RNA sequence: UUGACAUUGUGAAGAGACAUAGAGGGUGUAGAAUAAGUGGGAGCUUCGGCGCCAGUGAAAUACCACUACCUUUAUAGUUUC
RNA sequence: GUUCUUUGUAAAGUGCCUUCGAAGAGUCGAGUUGUUUGGGAAUGCAGCUCUAAGUGGGUGGUAAAUUCCAUCUAAAGCUAA
RNA sequence: UUGACCUCAAAUCAGGUAGGAGUACCCGCUGAACUUAAGCAUAUCAAUAAGCGGAGGAAAAGAAACCAACCGGGAUUGCCUUAGUAACGGCGAGUGAAGCGGCAAAAGCUCAAAUUUGAAAUCUGGUACCUUCGGUGCCCGAGUUGUAAUUUGGAGAGGG
């Protein structure tokens, strides 16, 4: 109703008035650990457009990671071939820290169901990732009135999934040019694409 | 917030309170204005049924329902027809960014805003828990006086400090062990 | 744009007699109203600017309009939203110290 | 090492395609199964035909010429003009496309004129049950199959005025490039004040 | 191992060198002189000042220029102190 | 093909005129680096600084900018054969 | 000198949930060597072998910010064709996609962005009853930081 004035707030958390503000939002996401109990959502205007109901189900989670990339442990490169395939730390990451902030508490998401994901502030050295979840074993989930697909065995659990909403954030995946590489994903986009099919009627 | 070092321009109304001498007769003028409760309203359904279902008289047998208004962060039949009269402000607020646009929701219409401290006890005649403001478009010639008459203390108390506010930053607020060295220190540098 | 009803040369296209009804539903996103010029001056005026804009509008009127327009080109990473953002600031430096 | 002058392959060869190469040994096999499906799943299982009466689409490009294609329905403009809704139309059969509409007359004058020769060739039974069977049909698809509109026949007099034709359409394609080069100092010619 | 931005607020901040332009001194022997290594000497508003005015004599004093700048100020500001 | 019930002064769909037209908030774009690919001076994925618009933005196998036109309505989910 | 709302906790109860094997095919993330090589790096092999986790009973993808410059186009994948010419490679060995046409299989839908304001109508839990992949009544919690009904880019909602 009222979050057209919401919209217009973006760059306002960094301007000169509410800059202080913005060390305020990401005061409370440090403060806690990684997995921990929450309630009531901290953005009324983020967690509803995805998915909402006033009643026990919604809520916000709060994962605390790192800010960077990774490095395999291999002792000290056991990798070592050839001069541009070597670097280890060269290896800077490439296809997944985005899905992190649900691919880790996906264990603690196996057992409920991920409907989004969004972000609510960050620094230089952690990642805060807000995720909402919904319980698919919940009967007011389970019934309801609109969602009437959570019954049925449909969702991945988002946390190996590659498809999540954080993993559908990016991902190409159109009919266009630009869509074309992982249109059906990383082999059958190229083993059966490039296959000689021969029928028994051969030429 | 307005406690320990500088406050948001934006704000700067946290640490001012009304005093319980208005507050008072606020809270008692709203006493009489309320909803009937949930054990005293789906049983008067059952007293209806041969007055207005069988009776053929939907909203026509019945009283005036005069209830005062109500919303806070969900405002916007209530500025575009300019039914916004009395306007509260909530005494928590968990949501740091919904707060920091409601004083000018009250001040470009010139809405008589009020910044009040507490929206549980009037969350009981609203049958809730939490409340918001409470504003008075339809109201009754028995309070029409006790009504006007805090408008013009509302807007000489309120309404009156807003852009000076917005202008001014906010501080010089003490500490605790911090002003127990600080400001005994410049005495000695002084005058010893 | 006048076809020529035979084989390609000059023109692109076939005559074709359409009767032009209504076509899509969203080709003007913003308009006059009263609801969205209604926003921006009740939220942004509180606020008022950004700490990397109070720098631009000190450029524009100052340092003349070439130099101070690649200063807000680099600053964004295009010179297709120098025309969209830094001609819209031409509004604000007029209802702040003009008016 | 050299392979002289013959033809160098470079095709999927040096890849491991022993195991790769999908063969489908099928064809046959789908076939009577989906057949047994059309005579009993399609059938004996809710009586109405599969490829119903598909809107005459025309396949354009200079690449090919006198095609014919099928689409996925008769729009919203075309029903509207014809003569029921568009949520009646989605119970008794009649497709109807989505996302969009047309502007062109000679599709507007080819599908509604099409459907006046199955709206009022079919009827609509009641919902009370009933609803007798008179042998229906279980091909609408290709039933009524329409070519491209011949024009004008093989007894054209001798008509000619000035066809030029070859020295015209060479102009025609300078005229079209020289656009931005004529016009321009053409207009910065009458812009001496 | 090193550096800029951001993470990360605030401007009451001691002392310098700059990003466009107009004065200030150009003083070694002799010539009362500011004749600064080199170039330019028929000239710019023309009624009028100096055009090469005197003694001395390697260089002689308006004139669009490669120029080393002893010491200041300077409009919206300034990467690291 | 039958028997047994009144949902309902209800619900849904369609036409004309006046007043109108909302659209997700660190997301898109751009730049640097790594990986991958068929895409020719940046196609997809991951991380980081700067950093979007309201008569708007983006794409349509060759980057950018000025004057016109123009296949869409994303950054959310579900969905037979 | 004395009672409420929000946030943060603690059991062995009615009512629920979690930890894996097999695993054709398929999907997301990370990540090698050998063969060929007019010496070596780039590149090919290879978005690979092996290994791990989750979901489904087909999976991924797909009902348009897509594909064209024509007779405007009418959802995804796969077989045939486009298609071995261009591109990429110490232009060497190699890799090598998509659009038009044609064929088989078709019936598509909805949250927030939106206050009934002159009667908190729906969903969850417990008891009783009943026709138990459910329904009605009474009593709680969640719920003024606005739920629910209506509506989905093809327009839709709010009046006469």
């Amino acid at each position: 109703g009222a979050y057209k004035y919401l919209e217009e707030l973006q760059r306002k958390k960094q301007s000169d008035v509410l800059r202080f503000l913005q060390r305020v939002r990401v005061w409370e996401y440090r403060q806690k650990n990684v997995i921990h109990r929450a309630a009531r959502p901290t953005r009324p205007d983020k967690a509803r457009r995805l998915g909402y109901k006033a009643k026990q189900g919604f809520v916000i989670y709060r994962v605390r990671v790192r800010r960077g990339n990774r490095k395999r442990p291999v002792p000290k490169g056991a990798t070592y071939g050839k001069p541009t395939n070597q670097g280890v730390n060269e290896l800077k990451y490439q296809r997944s820290l985005r899905a992190t902030a649900e691919e880790r508490v996906g264990r603690r998401a196996a057992n409920l169901r991920v409907l989004n994901s969004y972000w609510v502030n960050q620094d230089s050295t952690y990642k805060y990732f807000e995720v909402i979840l919904v319980d698919p074993q919940h009967k007011a989930i389970r019934r309801d009135a609109r969602y009437n697909w959570i019954c049925d065995p449909v969702h991945k659990h988002r946390e190996a999934r590659g498809l999540t909403a954080t993993g559908k954030k990016s991902r190409g995946i159109n009919k266009g040019h630009k869509f074309n590489n992982t249109k059906a994903g990383r082999r059958k986009t190229w083993k059966r694409q490039n296959t000689l099919s021969l029928w028994r009627y051969r030429k | 917030l307005s406690i320990r070092l500088k406050v948001p321009p934006t704000i700067a109304q946290f640490q001012y309170t009304l005093d319980r001498n208005t507050a008072a007769e606020t809270f008692k003028l709203f006493n009489k204005y309320r909803p009937e409760t949930a054990a005293e309203k789906k049983e008067r359904l059952t007293k209806e049924a041969a007055a207005v279902a069988e009776g053929k008289s939907k909203q026509d047998a019945s009283p005036k329902p005069y209830a005062v208004k109500y919303g806070l962060n969900h405002v916007v039949a209530l500025i575009e027809n300019k039914k916004a009269k009395l306007v509260l402000i909530a005494n928590d607020v968990d949501p740091i960014e919904l707060v920091v646009f409601l004083p000018a929701l009250c001040k470009k219409m010139g809405v008589p805003y009020a910044i009040v401290k507490g929206k549980a006890r009037l969350g009981t005649l609203v049958n809730q828990k939490t409340s918001a403001v409470a504003a008075l478009t339809e109201v009754r010639a028995e309070d029409e006086a006790a009504l006007a008459k805090l408008v013009s203390t509302i807007d000489a108390n309120f309404a009156d400090k807003y852009d000076e506010v917005k202008k001014h930053w906010g501080g010089g607020i003490l500490g605790n062990k911090a002003q127990a060295k600080m400001d005994k220190r410049a005495k000695n540098s002084d005058s010893a | 744009t006048v076809k020529t009803g035979i084989a390609i040369g000059l023109n692109k296209g076939k005559k074709v007699t359409s009767m032009t009804p209504a076509p899509k539903i969203s080709y003007k996103k913003g308009a006059a109203s009263n609801r969205t010029k209604f926003v921006r001056s009740l939220v942004r005026e509180i606020a008022g600017l950004s700490p990397y804009e109070r720098r631009l509008i000190d450029l524009i009127r100052n340092s003349g309009e070439k130099r101070a327009r690649k200063v807000a080109k680099k600053r964004l990473g295009s010179f297709t939203r120098a025309k969209a953002k830094v001609e819209e600031m031409n509004n604000i430096i007029a209802a702040s110290r003009r008016h | 090492a050299i392979s002289k002058n013959l033809p160098i392959l470079k095709n999927h060869f040096r890849k491991h395609w022993q195991e790769r190469v999908k063969v489908h040994f099928d064809q046959a096999g789908k076939k009577v199964s989906r057949r047994n499906a059309r005579a009993t799943r399609a059938a004996k299982i809710a009586p109405r035909p599969l490829d119903l009466l598909r809107p005459v689409v025309r396949a354009p490009t200079v690449k090919y010429n006198r095609k014919v294609r099928a689409g996925r329905g008769f729009t919203l403009a075309e029903v509207k003009a014809a003569g029921l809704t568009a949520a009646y139309a989605r119970t008794i059969g009649i497709a109807v496309d989505h996302r969009r509409q047309n502007r062109n007359q000679e599709i507007f004058d080819a599908n509604v004129q099409r459907l006046k020769e199955y709206q009022s060739k079919i009827i609509v039974f009641p919902r009370n049950g009933k609803a007798p069977e008179a042998e229906q049909v279980l091909s609408a698809a290709a039933t009524f199959p329409i070519a491209q509109p011949a024009t004008d026949v093989e007894a054209r007099a001798v008509q000619d005025n000035g066809e030029s034709a070859f020295r015209t359409l060479r102009l025609a394609r300078s005229e079209k490039k020289f656009r931005g080069i004529r016009e321009k100092r053409a207009r910065e010619k009458a812009e001496a004040e």
